[PDB]
C-alpha cells in the first residue's frame, strides 16, 4: 503492498521481501520539490516470520539500524515486547524545530492462523482487480462491515490465492492484506481512524478472520482524542476485557520520544 | 549476525514447518513541515508519475489508483 | 557485497543456532531464581553456593550470615539468599550465565522447585557495536537461559543505542485458584553513570529484607532493595542516591508484582527523561523503567 499520499506525509507498506528502504532518497526529493522539510520519519515491521530471507539490509535489525542511520543519523531503536517471539521493531527519528499539535492516530493489527472456513473464499484461479467478483468476497467474508459503503475502495484477489484492499473516506485511511495460505496464515489491519475506543473496530476485524493469535500496537499523540482519554485513565479499547476468547501473553507501554505514547499487546485464543 | 537477531530467527525457527509467504509487513512513515514557499498543496501537488518512479525503486509496481480531496490511495504488487 | 542462498538445516538447538550462525559493554549482569515454595534458610550451604560461583570464574572472599539473609562476596560478585529468592549482581567481566545451569542443578539436588527466574544486564552501548564483543556474550547469555526455560523469553527495555536493560523472564509460577504461591514482591534498582568523587555493601533493617549497593568502574554505583518500605517513598530514596553519587545519567527499574505494593517518578532533580517505559507481563506484574540524564 500500500501506499498512501496525503498532504502532509507518506505512507508506504510493503510485504514479502521488497527491500523497502531504497525509496528514501526519491521520497525526500518528493518532499524537496514542493519546498517541504523532513521533520519525522519511522520504519517498523512486525517481527518477520522468515527472516533468513529476507533481503538487503532486511536480514538484520542491525542492518535495518545500520542503513536508517546513515540517512537519519539522529534516530533511535526500539524492540517492543518478546524478542524470540511477537515483537515489533521500530527505528523513530524527528527534528521538530517548531513545536506543533498532534493529534493523529495510527492502529495496527498482526493476526495468524486464520479461519479456515474463511480462507477458502481468498483464493482463486484467476486475478480479479476491483469488481462484482470481489463483492461476493466482501460479504461472504465480513470484509462488507469493516468497509462499509461511506467508504471508497479499491481491492484486488491474487491468484493463486492473496487478497488486499485499500480504503478512504475523507483524510481517513484503511487497509487490509491476506496470505492465505495454512501453514503460513496471516492478515495484517491498519487505519489512522480517530475514535476514543478501538473495541468495536478491533472486533469487527476479529470477527472476520477469529485468529489463533493476534497482537495490536496502538500509537497515541498527546491532542488526539483517544490521546485525551488514555492520558485520563480511560479505556481505549485494547483492554483484556473487550477480548474473553483470548488471553493477554505480554503488553507494553512506552514514551519513545516526549508526549507521544505506544501501546503494544499480544494476544492468544485460549482454546477451550 | 547480532545476538537480538539470532533471537528472533529462534523464535521464528520453532513456529516453522516447511509444508512459505512472509505475510508481516514493513512500514515507512515520512512526515514534512510546511514553510512559507510550500506548496498549497503539499505532497498532493505531485502527479502519479512522481509515485510511480519511487515503487520502481523497490520493483514493484501500482495496480489501481483511487484519490481524494485529502488522500491518494494505491495499490501495491511485487 | 555478494549474498547467495545457502540450503542449510535448522538448529535442533538453540546453542547449535549460536555456533553455525553466530570489551563487553555492559556495566552489571543480576540473575534470580525464586522458588515454588519457601526454603530453609540453611539448606543450602555456603560451599554449594560458592561451587556454583566457580564455574563462573569466582572465588568466595567473605560470607556473613543474618537473620533471613546469607551474603556472600566474590570478587566481582554480591550473592544474596533468602527464604524467597537467590539473587547475584556481578561486573561484566563474570560470565554469569555459565552460572545458570550448575545454580538449577544445585536447586534439584535439594528438592527445590525455581518457578520464576530472571537474567538481566545494564548496557551503556549497543550489541549492534561490531567491534566488541557484547552481541557474541548476549548470544551465549541467551544459549544457557534459554536451554534451561524453554518457556521463558528475553525482552529489551529502553533505547536500544542508549542506556537500556536487557532481560530474560522465565514464568512458571503456579497461578491455580488453589495455589498459595503469592506475588507481593519488591524490587527496586537504581543505576548511576558516571559517579563523583569500589566495594559491595548490604545493610538490613528486617528479616529477608536488604539493600545493596555495588560500586566500581567510568564510575557507577548500583543499588537494590527489595524492603517493603522502600516502595513506599521512592522518590526520596532515589534524591538521597543522586546527592550521595552525582551522577551524569541514572536507569530506575521499579517492580509492580501482581499484588501491586507504581509508575516511575515523573520528575527527578535536574535530571531530564531520555526514556518512560514499562513490560507489563502476562502473569499480572509490571516492570516500570526509566532513564534519565543530567541537564
Amino acid at each position: 503492498x500500500s501506499l498512501f499520499v496525503m498532504k502532509d506525509r507518506v505512507i508506504l507498506i510493503t510485504c514479502g521481501t521488497i527491500t523497502l528502504l531504497n525509496c528514501v532518497p526519491l521520497i525526500c526529493e518528493a518532499v524537496s520539490t514542493v519546498c517541504g522539510e523532513v521533520e519525522w520519519v519511522s520504519f517498523m515491521h512486525k517481527n518477520y516470520s522468515f527472516p533468513w530471507e529476507q533481503k538487503g539490509p532486511h536480514l538484520s535489525m542491525a542492518e535495518e539500524f545500520k542503513t536508517l542511520r546513515s540517512h537519519f543519523p539522529s534516530g533511535q531503536p526500539f524492540i517492543f515486547g518478546p524478542i524470540d517471539s511477537d515483537h515489533y521493531f521500530l527505528y523513530f527519528h524527528s527534528d521538530v524545530v517548531q513545536p506543533s499539535c498532534s493529534d493523529d492516530a495510527q492502529l495496527s493489527m498482526t493476526m495468524y492462523g486464520l479461519d479456515r472456513n474463511q480462507t477458502k473464499h481468498w483464493y482463486s484461479d484467476k486475478m480479479l482487480p476491483t469488481g462484482p467478483e470481489t463483492a461476493v468476497i466482501r460479504e461472504a467474508t465480513g470484509l462488507s462491515e469493516v468497509v462499509d459503503d461511506s467508504w471508497i475502495l479499491h481491492d484486488l484477489q491474487y491468484e493463486p490465492c492473496g487478497y488486499s484492499i485499500n480504503a478512504i473516506r475523507g483524510s481517513e485511511y484503511q487497509t487490509i492484506h491476506i496470505t492465505p495460505e495454512e501453514h503460513c496464515s496471516f492478515a495484517s489491519y491498519e487505519t489512522n481512524t480517530c475514535a476514543l475506543n478501538y473495541s468495536k473496530c478491533i472486533c469487527g476485524v476479529l470477527r472476520v478472520f477469529d485468529p489463533e493469535r493476534f497482537s495490536v500496537i496502538v500509537f497515541i499523540d498527546p491532542d488526539s482524542a483517544v490521546g485525551k482519554s488514555y492520558h485520563s485513565g480511560g479505556t481505549i479499547g485494547v483492554e483484556p476485557e473487550y477480548y474473553p476468547n483470548y488471553e493477554a501473553h505480554h503488553r507494553t507501554v512506552n514514551e519513545y520520544t516526549p508526549g507521544h505514547w505506544v501501546l503494544k499487546v499480544n494476544y492468544v485464543k485460549r482454546a477451550v | 549476525k547480532d545476538s537480538l537477531s539470532l533471537m528472533a530467527m529462534w523464535g521464528s525457527i520453532a513456529r516453522f514447518d516447511p509444508k512459505s509467504f512472509e505475510g508481516p509487513e514493513k512500514r515507512l512513515e515520512v512526515i514534512m513541515r510546511v514553510v512559507d514557499g510550500t506548496h498549497v498543496s503539499g505532497l498532493l501537488a505531485h502527479d502519479d508519475d512522481v509515485w510511480q518512479k519511487v515503487i520502481d525503486a523497490i520493483c514493484a509496481h501500482i495496480v489501481s489508483r483511487e484519490f481524494n480531496e485529502y488522500i491518494r490511495s494505491y495499490v501495491l504488487s511485487e | 557485497v555478494t549474498r547467495i542462498n545457502q540450503q542449510t538445516e535448522c538448529p535442533s538447538s538453540v546453542h547449535d543456532l549460536v555456533s553455525c550462525w553466530g570489551t563487553d559493554s555492559g556495566l552489571e549482569k543480576r540473575f534470580e531464581l525464586n522458588f515454588a515454595q519457601p526454603v530453609d534458610i540453611g539448606t543450602v550451604t555456603v560451599k554449594q553456593l560458592a561451587s556454583v560461583m566457580e564455574r563462573a570464574g569466582e572465588s568466595l572472599r567473605q560470607n556473613s550470615a543474618e537473620l533471613g539473609i546469607h551474603t556472600l562476596k566474590f570478587d566481582r560478585s554480591l550473592l544474596v539468599f533468602t527464604a524467597k529468592q537467590i539473587v547475584v549482581r556481578s561486573s561484566v567481566s563474570v560470565m554469569l550465565h555459565e552460572a545458570v545451569h550448575p545454580m538449577l542443578e544445585l536447586m534439584r539436588s535439594h528438592n527445590i522447585i525455581v518457578d520464576w527466574a530472571s537474567f538481566m544486564r545494564v548496557n551503556y552501548g549497543s550489541p549492534w557495536d561490531m567491534t566488541s564483543e557484547t552481541s557474541d556474550i548476549m548470544a551465549h547469555e541467551y544459549a544457557e537461559l534459554k536451554s534451561a526455560f524453554p518457556t521463558g523469553h528475553p525482552y529489551l527495555a529502553g533505547p536500544v543505542d542508549r542506556d537500556h536493560c536487557f532481560y530474560f523472564v522465565y514464568d512458571g509460577i503456579d497461578r491455580d485458584p488453589s495455589s498459595c504461591r503469592r506475588e507481593n514482591d519488591v524490587q527496586i534498582n537504581v543505576y548511576m553513570y558516571n559517579v563523583q568523587a569500589e566495594q559491595q555493601l548490604l545493610v538490613s533493617h528486617c528479616a529477608g529484607e536488604y539493600e545493596t549497593l555495588r560500586v566500581s568502574t567510568h564510575p557507577f554505583a548500583s543499588f537494590e532493595t527489595n524492603a517493603v518500605s522502600a516502595a513506599s517513598d521512592i522518590t526520596k530514596i532515589v534524591n538521597g542516591l543522586l546527592k550521595k553519587f552525582y551522577p551524569e545519567r541514572v536507569l530506575l527499574v521499579l517492580l509492580q508484582d501482581r499484588d501491586a505494593q507504581c509508575g516511575v517518578m515523573d520528575r527527578l532533580e535536574g535530571f531530564t527523561v531520555v526514556h518512560r517505559g514499562a513490560n507489563h507481563f502476562g502473569g499480572g506484574y509490571v516492570f516500570h523503567q526509566a532513564t534519565y540524564a543530567r541537564s
